[PDB]
């Protein structure tokens, strides 16, 4: 896997907010999630707020029955990620303790400042084996690719800011496994 | 456990006054205060909260410090519309209730001496009631002499100068002098 | 705009009862703990009654602990004052305010006015003050007495509190109203 | 073990400080301490004080007899962690003088503009066995999991702080030894 | 759903005025706010955009402030040639469209057929002058 | 640099018809979303209807939801209004005006009058141009008065033009 | 090892005043600088410490300077309600002692 | 509020000998170092006597050397200065002051008079 377009992120010139008089526009940096999942099945995800008053918009799939217990853990926000526009990063993460049959990678760093490290090459492979030498099965013959990639934000003019993302490559080699049912 | 600030404080157009607001560990050590505004026959409104930030509407004059138990009120560019009562609250953990402060008066100056007129009547009609009118004392606040004696609490009048009354019973010679800034006005009524 | 508007506010003699109501428009009411905070005439603040969004945690001033219960009902919109066992101190005006996170107590209502006396009604006796000229209005209570002369604009005076706890106020430069008392009294002066 | 909720540390939108005009609110971070252990009994705590006259409040468990000694070392100070909501973090470490049946990991990092860096996997396996191959032995057929996941704070719109954390997942392998006496 | 703003205001020259405009979560919230300056007869012009920010030929003078879901208009070094309307705008999400305030006339309080009056005021309504028949 | 020019504002009778234009000219219209904002006398501002650059999105306000349509030509370099149903509230100016993103609304045009009146095209009198209608009239000039007539009146002292009455006498 | 500031300074309303400090390496050198500004009839009070720092409740106006062993206090926007005596104090090291200096009183 | 307040100054006689009390309010006194300083009339301020929390570190200006001692009661609130041999010069308004870390001298009582004359 890899982020494809990285060097979009050099357009420092497109209406951005100049760094100082005679600045070149302030780049794409700060809070940004890296992640991606491969599964037999669904990603399954936990949700956990960071405010459980936080009124999650209609359109939305979120953590439903929300108590302030929503904000350090509460086991009855399960789910699948089963449909796409649909469930907000900051309010489900995988649920580590579901997802036998996915293996996920992410990785959270925090902070208005954050510069993006985005690392390309077509010569670093991840294997996919357990401790016991399996990977995931693909249940129905299907194949689950999961993935989040907020680079950081993209400061306007103005100062207003907007998240920007990137597109994610998968290439998964699969073989065949007898199993009984 | 209780929040001192000065009752009064005063300053000249354009300066810069400064209200204090004093507690303890219970209250201001671990939370903050806000300072609300409030004019005659107004509620009290937010001025500053969380110790020294201004909500949407409040000028840039308007500032505070805290230092540990203590935080004052910094009013700079003071201008007359700045004329009012400014109250001091915080919540205390001990009492687990807000704690405010006395409030503190804010006079500020410029407005000159005025002439406290007085309209001494006598009786009418049975009993005997007795009327001294004082009014327009742009100064503000005034004393009065004469058992029986019923004085009113200083009254703004509406071209800002400020008026009482004062009111004296007696049962079937007799003046009321009155002071104001140091300096007598007595009228005089007679059977 | 965020608006809270008191009503319940009036007249009782001690050891009376009263409950003070708080409409809240502006914002989800059912989110915020809600406060009373009263200011007795002249003097300055003094917080009553907290209660949190669910009614979970009900605070009390101690000057009030067992007289006075604070309510909300999520549904009607409305922060509730139950005042039982008044007293003469209890006299004051009675704000209500909302408490947010960071911004604490920030937005207040216009205040109810509770007046707690012994005091009894009379009517009020108008006597003529000669020559310039006025009138006197003696021995009156409730508070509210406004004076008139058919468009002659002049002065009227604030009323003053007797000990009796019966106000006075006079007029000079006449119609006297008093509705606690039925009287409508014209005098010639 | 991995913390859960990660995510919800991209809630820049909750009453936060706007970093500037039309900035979205600064993000959660600054002071962190992401630690955990895995006992066959009570994580042993030594106490150390930055400073030795605070008075720690009614209702924690904290160094008692604190002398100028126990800003820096003060052997009287020994604890177990025993109790939840108990032991307040800044004055009590992991006593490595004595913790044979409890594997401990943890680290500080101090500044209020550290910014958060949380991995999470389902694919990472720590071994808890010691240069003899033994792992903790679990003394009254108990298994004592410690955890402390201070991931920074929160910067409310005045500007004043309060730390937030994070629950931690942990999944632990267990198998029975034979022991004598 | 309406942006709220004073139907007027006024101030002494050199004085700092200030022109609020208080929405909701649907429009002021979610969504920034441009003021427009606007003379009478001409067209309204940007003054700021973006709740704070100054295109080039707005005065160092003029500036704004954003608190959630209420904005305010900073007039400093208030000047004569600032009297005008001064209008609120923002988009509302509810109504996907644009709403205004009502405008704020502001008026400067200086030293003085009809032609040129400083006072203010004298069938027609006084222009910046009026005119009379009959 | 910028600039809008509307066009195609007069006087139309209740239940009537009108067509508005926006020139647009010192940027490239076609990649701009366009707006009409219409001013009644003595009245602030009222947005009317949105369009995105392609035409994928137009929006109007409620006040002519069903009455009014917005359209741009990105060949022609201009934004219209196409005004059905015209009511005597429908009286204004009615600006045009550009969002681009982050600026939002920021230039504006000179905007063009529609008035919705029964009142038929008074011709003036000429200087003094006495007893004419509607508004705009061309010449130090005074405004004009609005008589209980319904007829304008207006001065200038130091060529008279009224394009709603082809009026055009020297 | 004393600390040396003027017996007297003076200034015009609204004028920038400064009154020096100068010690050595064994007091200021080496130890921090309160200023306390004293009215006659009353004690005095805390009006800098720490050389260059304001406790709740004193005006902007007032303001320090240090350069190693030598300090200033500014009194700026001079008011006639700053009119006192200003007290400089410094530990000393070597006198194991608080050293003061003369005061500075204040004319307007 | 951090209140001082001293007392026992008096008229004494050369030879005299004087007992000063500060009585502290507002703070725990058992955790800070407390200091005695003098102001002879007309004259700039002079430090007196220093005492540690613990009572572990006096010290005194030279002037009063052998013939003054600082003492503290942590128990009872009070700072005490035992004056012995007095002197015309030791005539002066005695302040009692507290010394904080960073923020060192900061909060003084009102003082109280000591006069040494015949």
């Amino acid at each position: 896997t890899e982020v494809i377009g990285v060097t979009s992120l050099m357009n420092v010139h497109s209406n951005g907010q100049a760094t100082h008089d005679n600045g070149a526009g302030k780049p794409v940096q700060g809070t940004s999630f890296h992640f991606f999942s491969v599964g037999g099945e669904a990603l399954e995800l936990q949700g956990v707020l960071f405010n459980y008053r936080t009124k999650y918009p209609d359109g939305t799939i979120f953590p439903k029955n929300a108590t302030v217990q929503s904000q350090v853990m509460n086991t009855e926000h399960k789910a699948y990620l089963d449909k796409n526009k649909a469930y907000p990063v900051e309010c489900w993460v995988p649920d580590p303790t579901r997802n036998e049959n996915t293996r996920y990678f992410g990785t959270l760093t925090g902070g208005e400042n954050v510069p993006p490290v985005l690392h390309i090459t077509n010569t670093a492979t991840t294997v996919l084996l357990d401790e016991f030498g399996v990977g995931p099965l693909c249940k129905g013959d299907n194949l689950y690719l999961s993935a989040v990639d907020v680079c950081g934000m993209f400061t306007n003019r103005s100062g207003s800011q907007q998240w920007r993302g990137l597109s994610r490559y998968f290439k998964v080699q699969l073989r065949k496994r007898r199993v009984k049912n | 456990s209780v929040l001192t600030q000065p009752p009064s404080a005063s300053g000249t157009p354009g300066q810069r006054v400064t209200i204090s607001c004093s507690g303890g560990s219970s209250n201001i050590g671990s939370n903050p205060v806000n300072w609300f505004q409030q004019f005659p026959g107004t509620a009290p409104k937010l001025l500053i909260y969380a110790n020294t930030q201004r909500p949407s509407g409040v000028p840039d004059r308007f500032s505070g410090s805290k230092s540990g138990t203590s935080v004052s009120l910094a009013i700079s560019g003071l201008q007359s519309e700045d004329e009012g009562d400014y109250h001091c609250a915080a919540w205390d953990d001990s009492l687990k209730g807000w704690v405010f402060g006395g409030g503190t008066k804010l006079t500020v100056l410029g407005a000159p001496k005025a002439n406290p007129t007085v309209t001494l009547f006598p009786p009418s009609s049975n009993k005997a009631t007795l009327v001294c009118l004082i009014s327009d004392f742009y100064p503000g606040a005034v004393t009065v002499a004469w058992a029986g004696v019923e004085t009113t609490k200083p009254s703004k009048q509406s071209n800002n100068k400020t008026a009482a009354s004062s009111y004296l019973s007696l049962t079937p010679s007799y003046s009321c002098q009155v002071t104001h800034e140091g300096t007598t006005v007595e009228k005089t009524v007679a059977p | 705009e965020v608006q809270l508007v008191e009503s319940g506010g009036g007249l009782v003699k001690p050891g009376g009862s009263l409950r003070l109501s708080c409409a809240a428009s502006g914002f989800t009411f059912s989110s915020y703990t809600m406060n009373w905070v009263r200011q007795a005439p002249g003097k300055g603040l003094q917080w009553v009654s907290s209660i949190s969004s669910s009614s979970t945690y009900m605070y009390y001033g101690d000057s009030v602990k067992g007289r006075f219960t604070i309510s909300r009902d999520n549904a009607r919109n409305s922060l509730y004052l139950q005042m039982n066992s008044l007293r003469v101190e209890d006299t004051a005006v009675y704000y209500c305010a909302r408490y947010a996170h960071d911004w604490n107590v920030d937005y207040w209502g216009q205040g109810t006015l509770v007046t707690v006396s012994s005091a009894s009604t009379k009517g009020p006796s108008v006597f003529p003050l000669a020559p310039a000229l006025g009138c006197l209005v003696k021995d009156y209570f409730p508070e509210p007495v406004t004076v008139s002369w058919n468009s002659g604009a002049v002065h009227t005076f604030p009323a003053v509190l007797q000990s009796s706890g019966l106000y006075s106020l006079s007029s000079v430069v006449c119609n006297v109203n008093h509705k606690p008392s039925n009287t409508k009294v014209d005098k010639k002066v």
